[PDB]
RNA sequence: ACGAGACUCUGGCAUGCUAACUAGUUACGCGACCCCGGUCGGCGUAACUUCUUAGAGGGACAAGUGGCGUUCAGCCACCCGAGAUUGAGCAAUAACAGGUCUGUGAUGCCCUUAGAUGUCCGGGGCUGCACGCGCGCUACACUGACUGGCUCAGCGUGUGCCUACCCUACGCCGGCAGGCGCGGGUAACCCGUUGAACCCCAUUCGUGAUGGGGAUCGGGGAUUGCAAUUAUUC
């Protein structure tokens, strides 16, 4: 039974259902429009989405 | 299209193909 | 053209200041005549602005204090409407003059100040400007209206009435009278 | 304080210096003179400019200016 | 008009030294920085260590 | 109807317990352990009572009457929601339950936590918070 | 003539709810006695009888605004929620009692059902609305 | 004949009021009611200040029909009393001689300045720091 | 014949560019156009944390991404709306054609 | 130096009630918190009082607020 | 030559221009009601941009007047004017043993690597209390509390990729928390004309740790989820 033990958890929510879309980190997502980044990484590829800053 | 995912979606995901 | 500019029912008209001092710095005679304690506002964006500004509206500003009440404007304004009500009733006349005759009786005319370094208290007596006068004549009042409208069955209606009799001829039994005679004296200490 | 800057005063002393009988003392007038003869990236720096060339109007017509 | 070369990481030594190329006209605030300098930076995986690349 | 009567109550002597009669007859008896401000407007609704009358001037009549409807309230039509004990862990009897009652009960839901020896009633016995809180840096007054 | 924008709605209320309590058919449900109108609430209700206020109320809000059913008057009788040691917030009222009004007021002859999601007036509603404006301003004046 | 209508705003922070100044009998209400019963009351008299500030005769030719959005009241009662001014001179310099927009206009003016232009005031924007546009949070030592 | 064609962008100037250049194909083609339906600007705002430590000054920075959107009515079938803009389209700028 | 604590009365005496009946109308300012004072009566008697007397046309209401209320001596002419 | 300035975004205005049945206004007709007129976000259609939306232009420059000053740069007051110092963005050389190896398949060296300091599953802990400190929330009341009524906004977000989990109108049951069919929206189209709170009005309370304050604690009922004890929340 350890084809049926080893994935018995469900990860149907919580933290570890999101994953970065990067970097596959847990921490510092954002989910804002469907971006699915960490923050640092979204300040780094920022510009060529059509982020840009000017407030 | 069914699912017709919005407009800001749309951009967003522009740029993640461009990226 | 009306002849007569009402606060609803109060005239603004043939009232009469007995100091000379404050004849321009109070504004109640028929250009800064309104019919509510309510200014637009833009009083407070040069130096002396503030001197044309209607004293029912400064006081009306300067009621409101204490963090709960800050912003409460229609609130201030009924509570000054019900106090010139008493006003009127304690005495039979117009609650303008009254309002005039308390501002000139508990504006400080002296004041100290203080010099040189920390270590010990010495200070200078100066002069007071009649601004300041009139300032210190409203934020006095407002406070002896404050201190005596809590934790006592008395409204804050009669609570700002009283003292303003009271310190139309200073009976010694108000908190402006009392605080300005005290800065008086200290100002006369160190002299 | 307006202390007006090396470049609206440089390029107004030379527009003096090149050109002088399609300008005057009304601010608007040589305002459209500055836009037309001239290259100004700005509208803010087009009126900047031309306020010191109507205030350099202003001293030429009294006398002999040193610059 | 203008250009600059920075290299920064361990150069022949320990410490982290940085060396800067200035010459020509280089302006750095504002706007137009977004629109007349372009700006690239680069990892080198030295046998030593990393180095960083910055030419604008 | 706005001078003293004769025959007025200064002290209730009312379920073993003093009632003020200078104060309302609707927040007086708030006095008694098991009723507050809220069980007390509805004891005095079902009861053909006015609510404008100080606690001192009623008569023997309607004090009891207002004392069986507090007393006895399911059969008298009051809802079982209403009552502050339901579902009782011992027979599940519906009950507005009286001052000396909820202390007689509070002592004893506290003995069977310590017979039972549970989380909750080894925490009430050693004296700290039940409810699950943080106490790292809150709580100074427990002891010195 | 007279409509209900004419007069202040403080006595209005207050004059319709008399004369729906002297009309005696709004068949009111049994547990108005023991009910608090919205979860944020403290106690019960001061007024002796609070549901004429509130279909009366209800009734002049349909005038003034049609369309509106259950949830969208629960919007309007709520307000600030005390919650103690937390910052305030804001909370609807009680359901159940705005849709009681609502059957009440659609098995009196004053309210019909509208299409669309929405409860409007009967005219013959609008003509008590109108006839009481009349007469409040004719007490008024 | 041919209708003589004027359509003139005016606003305090974002309480807009449009007033519709036509020709008819002399009446004046907003939103369908009476400028002597608006909430809130206290500024009863300050809604009433261009009637009696400038007479019932000139208001008798006209009535007026005002339609608001935004802001809060008092916001949204300096918009009634600037708007209805403002559509009172632009009605005079329509359809009257100029004379009689003169000598409302020396006089309007005279009383206070915002019956005939608007407050250059809006909110700016909070930045961070701080629980407010101007203010900062608290800063702790050692 | 009532069809409603959308038109967003990043940019201003191409949009405008390219809808000034679908109405004066419109107007040399004889044909009965409405004009711009300027729609109101949606506006993306990202605000983060511009350290990746927490270590600092707490300090942040504010991203946008301004939205345009433009109609466009017509009196034509598909196959001349096809034809006149095939042609010389922006690249910033996405076209939806419907039929109503 | 002292609290003074307050005990104020709920409902009347047999002098308390003559004596306001007969003094009360004499004064310039009565108002429900000043006949408090001078009475030694609670805050709803002394409302409760003044409508009363209102009601007896025997005191003449000038202002209606739910915060201040003021009543008035009537005119002697 | 860099930095400052110059530059970008936003706010303040244009009854002039270009266009809006996914925003509306005014007229006309049909409706409902009161007494010859008034009201209605009720229905429909003859123009238009007053409100609203967003594009090009315009506008403010120490431009005019009176004083001060090497009549220098510039400063002050004032008339007319929507503004005669709006707010943010970007932000130079040189370095700090500043923070991050726990953001990264960014990383040198060192260590481990099957009885794994890698991975996965079940349970626990990060919450544990003589005490101290920092940022905060609630109040100490009657300029107030409770109960009804009155009436007023703007940034916004919304059915998801392996992502199951969206925002809610309407009708029913129940004190309330809450429960299935019922229809709309991939969005100025639907929630929504976002009936927001503080205010305003009318009673009740009366200086009493009281109807202030709601900490602590007992019982019961609901949704989320595989699971709530060391109460998730209500």
């Amino acid at each position: 039974g350890h084809q049926q033990l080893y994935w018995s958890h469900p990860r149907k929510f919580g933290q570890g259902s999101r994953s970065c879309r990067v970097c596959s980190n847990r921490h510092g997502l954002i989910r804002k429009y469907g971006l699915n980044m960490c923050r640092q990484c979204f300040r780094q590829y920022a510009k060529d989405i059509g982020f840009i800053k000017l407030d | 299209m069914a699912v017709q995912i919005s407009k800001k979606r749309k951009f967003v995901a522009d740029g993640i193909f461009k990226a | 053209t009306p002849d007569i500019k009402l606060f609803g029912k109060w005239s603004t008209d043939d009232v009469q200041i007995n100091d000379i001092s404050l004849q321009d710095y109070i504004a109640v005679k028929e250009k800064y005549a309104k019919y509510l304690p309510h200014s637009a506002g833009r009083y407070a964006a040069k130096r002396f602005r503030k001197a044309q500004c209607p004293i029912v509206e400064r006081l009306t500003n300067s009621m409101m204090m204490h963090g709960r009440n800050n912003g409460k404007k229609l609130m201030t304004v009924r509570i000054v409407k019900h106090a010139f009500e008493i006003i009127h009733l304690l005495t039979g006349e117009n609650p303008l003059q009254v309002l005039v005759n308390a501002i000139i009786n508990s504006g400080p005319r002296e004041d100290s100040t203080r010099i040189g370094r920390a270590g010990t208290v010495r200070r200078q007596a100066v002069d007071v400007s009649p601004l300041r006068r009139v300032n210190q004549a409203i934020w006095l009042l407002c406070t002896g209206a404050r201190e005596a409208a809590f934790r006592n069955i008395k409204t804050i209606a009669e609570c700002l009435a009283d003292e303003l009799i009271n310190a139309a001829k200073g009976s010694s039994n108000s908190y402006a009278i009392k605080k300005k005679d005290e800065l008086e004296r200290v100002a006369k200490s160190n002299r | 304080g307006r202390v007006r800057t090396k470049t609206v005063k440089k390029a107004a002393r030379v527009i003096i210096e090149k050109y002088y009988t399609r300008l005057g003392n009304d601010f608007h007038t040589n305002k459209r003179v500055c836009e037309e003869i001239a290259i100004i990236p700005s509208k803010k720096l087009r009126n900047k400019i031309a306020g010191y060339v109507t205030h350099l109007m202003k001293r030429i017509q009294r006398g002999p200016v040193r610059g | 008009k203008g250009c600059e070369v920075v290299v920064s990481g361990k150069l022949r030594g320990q410490r982290a030294k940085s060396m800067k190329f200035v010459d020509g006209l280089m302006i750095h605030s504002g706007d137009p920085v977004n629109y007349y300098v372009d700006t690239a930076v680069r990892h080198v995986l030295l046998r030593q260590g990393v180095l960083g690349i910055k030419v604008k | 109807s706005l001078v003293i009567p004769e025959k007025f109550q200064h002290i209730l002597r009312v379920l073993n317990t003093n009632i003020d009669g200078r104060r309302k007859i609707a927040f007086a008896i708030t006095a008694i352990k098991g009723v507050g401000r809220r069980y007390a407007h509805v004891v005095l609704r079902k009861a053909d009572i006015d609510l404008t009358k100080r606690a001192g001037e009623l008569t023997e009549d309607e004090v009891e009457r207002v004392i069986t409807i507090m007393q006895n309230p399911r059969q008298y039509k009051i809802p079982d929601w209403f009552l502050n004990r339901q579902k009782d862990v011992k027979d599940g009897k519906y009950s507005q339950v009286l001052a000396n009652g909820l202390d007689n009960k509070l002592r004893e839901d506290l003995e069977r936590l310590k017979k039972i020896r549970a989380h909750r009633g080894l925490r009430h016995f050693w004296g700290l918070r039940v409810r699950g809180q943080h106490t790292k840096t809150t709580g100074r007054r427990g002891r010195t | 003539g007279v409509t209900v924008k004419d007069v202040n709605q403080q006595e209005f209320v207050r004059a319709l709810a008399a004369f729906l309590k002297k009309s005696g058919k709004l068949k009111v449900p049994e547990w108005v006695d023991t009910v608090k109108l919205a979860k944020h609430k403290e106690l019960a209700p001061y007024d002796e009888n609070w549901f004429y206020t509130r279909a009366a109320s209800t009734a002049r809000h349909l005038y003034l605004r049609g369309g509106a059913g259950v949830g969208s008057m629960t919007k309007i009788y709520g307000g600030r929620q005390r919650n103690g040691v937390m910052p305030s917030h804001f909370s609807r009222g009680s359901k159940s009692v705005a849709r009681r009004v609502l059957q009440a007021l659609e098995g009196l002859k004053m309210v019909e059902k509208d299409q669309d999601w929405g409860r409007k007036l009967t005219p013959q509603g609008q003509r008590d609305l109108d006839r009481i404006a009349g007469q409040v301003a004719a007490a008024k004046k | 004949g041919p209708l003589q209508s004027v359509q003139v705003f005016g606003r305090k922070k974002t309480a807009t009021a449009v007033a519709h100044c036509k020709r008819g009998n002399g009446l004046i209400k907003v939103n369908g009611r009476p400028l002597e019963m608006i909430e809130p009351r206290t500024l009863q008299y300050k809604l009433l200040e261009p009637v009696l500030l400038l007479g019932k005769e000139r208001f008798a030719g006209v009535d007026i029909r005002v339609r608001v959005k935004g802001g809060g009241h008092v916001a949204q009662i300096y918009a009634i009393r600037q708007s209805i001014s403002k559509a009172l001179v632009a009605y005079y310099q329509k359809y009257v001689d100029e004379a009689s927009k003169k000598e409302i206009k020396d006089i309007l003016i005279q009383y206070d300045r915002t019956l005939l232009v608007a407050d250059p005031r809006r909110c700016e924007s909070k930045k961070f720091g701080g629980p407010g546009a101007r203010a900062r949070y608290q800063k702790s030592y050692r | 014949h009532r069809i409603r064609i959308t038109l967003t962008s990043r940019n201003v100037k191409s949009l405008e560019k390219v809808c000034a250049d679908l109405i004066r194909g419109a107007k040399e083609k004889n044909l009965k156009v409405k004009g711009p339906v300027r729609m109101p600007t949606k506006t993306l705002r990202i605000t983060t944390r511009k350290t990746p430590c927490g270590e600092g000054s707490k300090t942040w920075d504010r991203f946008q991404m301004r939205i345009h959107k433009r109609l466009i009515d017509l009196h034509s079938p598909s196959e001349i709306v096809k034809q006149i803009t095939s042609i010389s389209i922006e690249p910033g700028v996405e076209v939806e054609v419907t039929i109503a | 130096k002292v609290r003074d604590k307050l005990n104020n009365l709920v409902l009347f005496d047999k002098a308390t009630y003559d004596k306001l009946c007969k003094e009360v109308p004499n004064y310039k300012l009565i108002t429900p918190a000043v006949v408090s004072e001078r009475l030694k009566i609670r805050g709803s008697l002394a409302r409760a009082a003044l409508q009363e007397l209102l009601s007896k046309g025997l005191i003449k209401l000038v202002s209606k607020h739910r915060a201040q209320v003021i009543y008035t001596r009537n005119t002697k002419g």
